[PDB]
């Protein structure tokens, strides 16, 4: 609702094509495709924006409004600039290094662990303890970042493991 | 204090041993006629532990019923803790302390006095 009535500006280098319910956005970082729900209507505001409209005020349309608007906003800001989220690793002997596209982790297991790079996303290690994940799609970046995060179980005592950029984990003490 | 105020005896059947037994049984009955106070000893304990672990040891003594007497600066990094602990709580104090201290726990004990059980 409140989010829904806010039109989405279009940067200059962005090409926007509307085919019925379908929408496609092409920009410097690539192309992306989206589909909106039937009750929500999408229009090209000639002043260079996108307008989403719900004919009704009922629950379902009012809920889908802001959803569709935010989806479009993420859609355009993905191709105009992109998405990049950073990770750190804490502990002794915990390390990361890239094998081409793949990412390789030493997490105290008997075996080293490997992660493929799925389509449309890249890994860039900065230091053996700090790396980054970059892609154009926010959802896929978040998915792979969560998968990387779940690699080692939470450790409230020593704090070993993979953490997000500013994440503040809860910690207790094992006195004995 | 025992106050013998009355009694009975036999002209032929009175003996020193019999009166000893009678006095012992009377004392036993008087003890059973009231409550008996149990007094347990307490040993003063002086502990040298790092200042960063002061709270953990203080709380451990809090769960050990210890009465804190004072926290004296042993040096720039350790604080002398003076407290009197009942001897029952000190049976396994050393092992838990070396735990509560990465072994850094050093203490000395000495008998202080006897006190009734709380």
């Amino acid at each position: 609702s409140r989010i829904g009535k806010q039109p989405v500006p279009v940067p200059s280098g962005v090409d926007v094509t509307i085919n019925g319910q379908n929408l496609s956005v092409k920009g410097p970082k690539g192309t992306l495709t989206l589909d909106v729900a039937e009750p929500i209507s999408v229009s090209r505001a000639e002043d260079g924006a996108i307008v989403v409209t719900r004919p009704d005020d009922e629950r379902r349309s009012r809920s889908l409004h802001g959803l569709s608007r935010t989806l479009i906003a993420n859609l355009v800001t993905g191709v105009t600039e992109g998405y990049t989220q950073k990770m750190e690793i804490f502990g002794v002997g915990y390390r990361v290094q890239l094998k081409g596209q793949n990412l390789e982790f030493a997490l105290g297991y008997s075996h080293p662990v490997l992660i493929e790079a799925p389509e449309g996303i890249t890994f860039a290690v900065e230091s053996p303890t700090k790396f980054s994940v970059s892609g154009i799609d926010k959802q896929k970046v978040g998915q792979i970042s969560a998968v990387i995060r779940r690699l080692r179980r939470p450790d409230p005592y020593k704090g070993k493991g993979v953490r997000y950029e500013g994440e503040q984990i809860r910690r207790k003490v094992g006195k004995t | 204090r025992v106050t013998l105020f009355d009694g009975k005896a036999h002209s032929v059947d009175s003996s020193d041993f019999a009166f000893q037994m009678a006095g012992a049984l009377a004392l036993r009955d008087a003890a059973a006629a009231t409550k008996i106070n149990l007094l347990e000893p307490v040993d003063d304990v002086t502990i040298v532990v790092p200042d960063d672990l002061v709270g953990t040891i203080m709380g451990d003594l809090s769960g050990r019923r210890g009465r804190v007497l004072g926290t004296d600066k042993h040096d720039a990094d350790r604080t002398v803790i003076k407290a009197e602990i009942p001897e029952v709580e000190l049976v396994r104090y050393a092992i838990d302390l070396r735990s509560m201290s990465h072994g850094a726990g050093q203490f000395r004990r000495s008998f202080a006095r006897y006190e009734p059980m709380p």
